[PDB]
Parts: structure tokens; C-alpha cells; sequence
């Protein structure tokens, strides 16, 4: 994300190509924001 | 950075030829050369008219 | 860490010294990770 900049959506550009965009956000939370299910589970589960 | 010690290199070997190519072709210096032959011959041919 | 932008490990530049980067988006996560813990210790409390 912090290599590229949108504008608009992607039918009026002529070849556009398909690809994802790694978020780097994500594995931050990824990380952190899954960490917090399984202490969800620390008194939900039993 | 990742590349100085090849860049450092790569230029005292370009600096290295220069020293080399200067002295090799004649005519390098012929923009030079000219401007002192343009100035004497013309000074040679206005005595040659007296 | 949005100041500056990183390319490979630390073991190829002559001169390159030792610092600390600060990111900017942890301080507000860690003191939000802060109020999660106190909340998943609200959470186990009873
Ligand atoms: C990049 O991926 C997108 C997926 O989001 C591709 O869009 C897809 O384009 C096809 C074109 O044939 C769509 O099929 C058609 O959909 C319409 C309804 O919108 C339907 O009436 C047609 O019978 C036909 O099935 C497809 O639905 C659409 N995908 C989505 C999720 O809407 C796009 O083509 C891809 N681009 C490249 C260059 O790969
Ligand atoms: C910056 O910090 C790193 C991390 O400790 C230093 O790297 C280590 O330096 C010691 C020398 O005291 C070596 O014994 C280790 O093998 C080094 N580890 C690695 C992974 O390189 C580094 O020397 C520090 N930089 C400076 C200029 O002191
Ligand atoms: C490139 O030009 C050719 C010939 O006109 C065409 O077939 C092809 O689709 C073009 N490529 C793109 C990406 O438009
Ligand atoms: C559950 O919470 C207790 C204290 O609230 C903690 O000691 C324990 O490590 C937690 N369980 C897990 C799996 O982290």
C-alpha cells in the first residue's frame, strides 16, 4: 500500500491486470487482532 | 551503497583510461590545436605580404 | 518508519551505525493492547 495510489475503479483503464495488494496493516493485525480470539476462548470455552 | 565497492572501482577504472586515450588518438586536442594554427598561420601570411 | 525506507539487511553498507526506528502505529496499539489486557482480565475476572 505504501508503494501504490488508487484513483477510481478498475473498468475505465485499458490493460488492467489482476493481482492482490498486501496490505502490510494485516500482519500487524493478523498477528495481534487473531491473538485476541484465542484469549476470547480463555473463559468462553470452558 | 549496497554497490560502492563496485562503483568506487568501476570509476578509477573508467578515470584510468583517460589517461590513456588522451595520449593515444592525435587529434584529440584538435580543438585546440586549431585555434593556435588559425592565429600563427594568419600571422605568418601578414608578414608574408610585405 | 514512514521517514525512511528499508532495502536488505544491515551487513552490506560501510558506515552504517545503530539506532532505534520508531513506528508510529504501535505506541497507539500497545496502549490499546493495554486496555485489551485489562479487558480480557475484566473478562476472566469472573
Ligand atoms: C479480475 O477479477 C474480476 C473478479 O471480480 C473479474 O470480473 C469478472 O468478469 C466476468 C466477465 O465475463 C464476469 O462474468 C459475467 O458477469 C455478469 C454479471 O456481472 C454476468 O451477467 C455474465 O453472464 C458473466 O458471468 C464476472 O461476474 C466478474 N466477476 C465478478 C465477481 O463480478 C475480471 O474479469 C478479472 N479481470 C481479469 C483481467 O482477469
Ligand atoms: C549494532 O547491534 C548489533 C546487534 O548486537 C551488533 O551486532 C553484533 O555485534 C557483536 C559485537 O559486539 C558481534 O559479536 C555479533 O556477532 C554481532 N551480531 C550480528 C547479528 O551482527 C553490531 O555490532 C552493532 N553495531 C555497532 C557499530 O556496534
Ligand atoms: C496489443 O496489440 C495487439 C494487436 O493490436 C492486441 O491484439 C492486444 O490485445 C494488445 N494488448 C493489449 C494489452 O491491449
Ligand atoms: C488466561 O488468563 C490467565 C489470567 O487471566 C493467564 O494467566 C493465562 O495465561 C491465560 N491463558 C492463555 C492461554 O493465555
Amino acid at each position: 500500500t505504501d508503494n501504490t495510489f488508487v484513483s477510481g475503479n478498475c473498468d475505465v483503464v485499458i490493460g488492467i491486470v489482476n493481482n492482490t495488494v498486501y496490505d502490510p496493516l494485516q500482519p500487524e493485525l493478523d498477528s495481534f487482532k487473531e491473538e485476541l480470539d484465542k484469549y476470547f476462548k480463555n473463559h468462553t470455552s470452558p | 551503497y549496497e554497490n560502492q565497492k563496485l562503483i568506487a572501482n568501476q570509476f578509477n577504472s573508467a578515470i584510468g583510461k583517460i589517461q590513456d586515450s588522451l595520449s593515444s588518438t592525435p587529434s584529440a586536442l584538435g580543438k585546440l590545436q586549431d585555434v593556435v594554427n588559425h592565429n600563427a598561420q594568419a600571422l605568418n601570411t601578414l608578414v608574408k605580404q610585405l
